[PDB]
RNA sequence: GUUUGACUGGGGCGGUCGCCUCCCAAAAUGUAACGGAGGCGCCCAAAGGUCACCUCAAGACGGUUGGAAAUCGUCUGUAGAGCGCAAAGGUAGAAGGUGGCUUGACUGCGAGACUGACACGUCGAGCAGGGAGGAAACUCGGGCUUAGUGAACCGGUGGUACCG
RNA sequence: UUCUCCCCGAAAUGUAUUGAGGUACAGCCUCGGAUGUUGACCAUGUCCUGUAGAGCACUCACAAGGCUAAAACCUUAUGAAACUCCGAAGGGGCACGCGUUUAGUCCGGGAGUGAGGCUGCGAGAGCUAACUUCCGUAGCCGAGAG
């Protein structure tokens, strides 16, 4: 969710991410698609639902984090003083990138909470297993 | 919490292989970039300037230490 | 020690346009001199006190310049650096040089 | 008819031979010292680049 | 190294342009016998796409 | 109020001053420097005002 | 009899109006917004000239007051410091820290260039008069640079002896 | 704001303005004179640059473990307009023409323009809204019929 860290605001475009194609951590995966923002409550809503799900067990990492803030212009003025100070922040998303993967559940029971927390994402999002993988 | 900012036009003037006269200014810059080199002179800014005419050529070594200097004609 | 000697040495090579480098060695009793042209890699007119003796080294050295100033001035020396190495200007040295060009 | 403005006379123009505007050096004239030597001493210059057609017609007979 | 103009200059930029004039190339369906020297071809390369390079 | 104010030097006995702001704060003590006035080399002027 | 600014996603209220630094600014320069951040209207007879010397932050182990950080000692230690104020460039062969003598924080000039529509603004070899420090080569016409500002008019003061 | 045909042909930018639908200077148009290829394109040589990308070596942010009086520090792992060990494609200056073209510059008379518009690409503001707004860049409309 929110960071405790430093300037307010900033900008916004896109490319395909880098930072994060392979599942390093844990078994399984789901992964974005699409270039959308995720942003805070929507993450958290992914992690509310898998760790109902699969709590009690399994280790849930959330390789993703809200970095990035967004503002919103007070209720109705013109195009006035500056931007607006506040509102949610997110954290920009590419496709390849990883947000979830699971540790310790079988995978049949990986595919339903990935389903889950993937049914309130503004992206669709594929799951996978890990291949054989190098980068260490 | 906006308004301000402004504009000092700043760069290298006299690029390598140009035939500089003396006294021309070859290279404006905030601090040391360029360091005045053989047959070069830098005043308070920083601005390196031709102490003779010549050639003006550039050496390059590790953009710690970079020299611009003037090989005479004749 | 150390700082001192490339401080001089850059305030030297600086200076150096045209004139010709003497730098002193004196860290020994090898009190030797040399007359270095600067852009050329060469030297051309050294004066070392191996064979030398005269006494205390502020005077053996004073031969020094003076056996120095001769090689030079067979050479067609106009003036020269002086490039200390790092020794304060002292009387070992100053009468290397009150030697050397004094008889120059 | 067609009188010369008499503001331009003594001001900082003149008319040199072949045609050419004069004007004086301006800043720091006077009300400034910490100011620089040369800068005290940079006064004197004249030519004066696209304005001279009016500074011309500021001056018929060069007075 | 024959040559024709047989694609409008106009709505297209700048050194596009300037290099049709240079070429010798002022209507469409010009043609001309250009000498393969490099900078010859590289103003021949530069607008290729308007001239039906011959061989 | 007023800290460091300007401060004319007359020459000894020349005819010509020099003028700067001499800092109130720590120059205390009349300014006494040396300059090049109307004739000689270089003399003493005496910033009193 | 007159005055009672302008910008302004209508006008008003609010805010802003000159100057410096960074991003925006699309690897030349330039580039708008009531875009995003921050500073100046000074300071220093030494924080300047020069000439000599020294080298930083931080950590670990060890130690009187101490007890995380004071002071001292060894080790590591391109800088993780410092540079009067903002930030950026630069910087250890110092521009940083300290002492000596000192005023060049000069007069008369100005090859040739940067920058601007103009008017301004910047840098500057080299020439003379005369100085300062150094044994010397040589460095000095204010400050590590970049902000610390105001045309003209009208007047105060001191020289000069052109007008009258 | 009235008669004709012929030649060329813009501006809606910059800085300044008790200035903002006005005006000065410049910029861009035309005419006459002078030089007389200095212009244009494309090539080679050379130099300059920190964007796209990428990367964590510094600043800030940040994910799972280890050691541990938590800081530092180790493995694994990321984000960046105001981060950069790196860093293109392009872009700019200069020379040369090794090669094609046809403008360029200086001097003097006359101007108009200084309300722009759309689209693609690059950003900001805005909801990654607008036949939206402010900059950059290419082209068309403007003044272009077919
Ligand atoms: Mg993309
Ligand atoms: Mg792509
Ligand atoms: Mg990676
Ligand atoms: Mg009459
Ligand atoms: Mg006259
Ligand atoms: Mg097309
Ligand atoms: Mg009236
Ligand atoms: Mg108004
Ligand atoms: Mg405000
Ligand atoms: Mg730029
Ligand atoms: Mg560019
Ligand atoms: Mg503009
Ligand atoms: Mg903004
Ligand atoms: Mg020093
Ligand atoms: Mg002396
Ligand atoms: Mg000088
Ligand atoms: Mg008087
Ligand atoms: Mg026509
Ligand atoms: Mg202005
Ligand atoms: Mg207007
Ligand atoms: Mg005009
Ligand atoms: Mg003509
Ligand atoms: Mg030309
Ligand atoms: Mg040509
Ligand atoms: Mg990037
Ligand atoms: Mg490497
Ligand atoms: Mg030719
Ligand atoms: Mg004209
Ligand atoms: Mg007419
Ligand atoms: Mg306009
Ligand atoms: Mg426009
Ligand atoms: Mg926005
Ligand atoms: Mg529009
Ligand atoms: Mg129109
Ligand atoms: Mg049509
Ligand atoms: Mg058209
Ligand atoms: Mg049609």
């Amino acid at each position: 969710k929110r960071t405790k860290f430093r300037k307010q605001f900033r900008g916004r475009m896109t490319g395909d991410a880098k930072g994060g194609d392979y599942v390093a951590f844990g078994d399984y995966g789901l992964i974005a698609m699409e270039p959308a923002w995720i942003k805070s409550n929507q993450i958290e809503a992914c992690r509310i639902v898998m760790s109902r799900h699969f709590r009690r067990g399994g280790k849930i990492y959330i390789r993703i984090f809200p970095d990035k803030p967004v503002t919103k212009k007070p209720a109705e003025t013109r195009m006035g003083k500056g931007k607006g100070a506040v509102e949610y922040w997110v954290s920009v998303v590419k496709p390849g990138r990883v947000m979830f993967e699971v540790a310790g559940v079988t995978e049949e029971q990986a595919k339903e909470a990935f389903r889950l927390a993937g049914h309130k994402l503004p992206i669709q999002t594929k799951m996978v297993k890990r291949e054989v993988y190098d980068e260490a | 919490n906006g308004r301000d900012s402004n504009p000092k036009y700043l760069g290298v003037k006299k690029f390598g292989g140009e035939v500089v006269k003396a006294g021309n200014i070859l290279v404006r810059q905030r601090g040391t970039k360029f360091k005045a080199g053989q047959g070069v002179g830098m005043g308070r800014d920083h601005t390196l300037f031709a102490l003779s005419d010549g050639k003006v050529v550039f050496i390059n070594k590790g953009k710690g230490a970079r020299f611009i200097s003037i090989e005479a004609a004749q | 020690r150390r700082k001192l000697r490339t401080r001089r040495k850059v305030r030297t090579t600086t200076a150096a346009s045209g004139r010709l480098r003497l730098s002193v060695y004196r860290s020994s009793k090898h009190i030797y001199a040399q007359i270095i042209d600067d852009s050329r890699g060469q030297t051309l007119a050294a004066a070392s006190s191996a064979a030398l003796k005269s006494g205390n080294k502020t005077d053996t050295a004073a031969a020094v310049g003076k056996a120095l100033a001769a090689a030079a001035a067979e050479k067609g020396i106009k003036q020269v650096v002086f490039d200390r190495g790092s020794y304060k200007y002292h009387g070992r040295v100053k009468a290397l040089a009150d030697a050397a060009r004094e008889g120059g | 008819p067609k009188m010369k403005t008499h503001k331009m006379a003594k001001r900082r123009i003149k008319i040199t031979g072949t045609g050419k505007v004069m004007a004086f050096k301006s800043g720091k004239r006077h009300q400034n010292t910490g100011k620089s030597g040369d800068e005290i001493r940079g006064k004197g210059k004249g030519f004066v680049l696209a304005k001279a057609e009016w500074a011309r017609m500021k001056l018929m007979l060069p007075r | 190294m024959k040559i024709k103009l047989v694609r409008s200059v106009i709505g297209r930029p700048g050194n596009q342009v300037k290099t049709v004039q240079a070429l010798g190339l002022r209507k469409i369906g010009d043609s001309r016998e250009v000498s393969d020297t490099p900078a010859v071809r590289g103003m021949v390369k530069t607008v290729k796409h308007l001239l039906e390079v011959q061989e | 109020p007023r800290i460091i104010v300007k401060m004319e030097s007359s020459a000894g006995t020349g005819f010509y001053y020099t003028t700067t702001k001499n800092r109130r704060n720590t120059q205390a003590k009349l300014e006494l420097k040396k300059y090049d006035p109307v004739a000689k080399k270089h003399v003493v002027f005496r910033e009193k005002k």
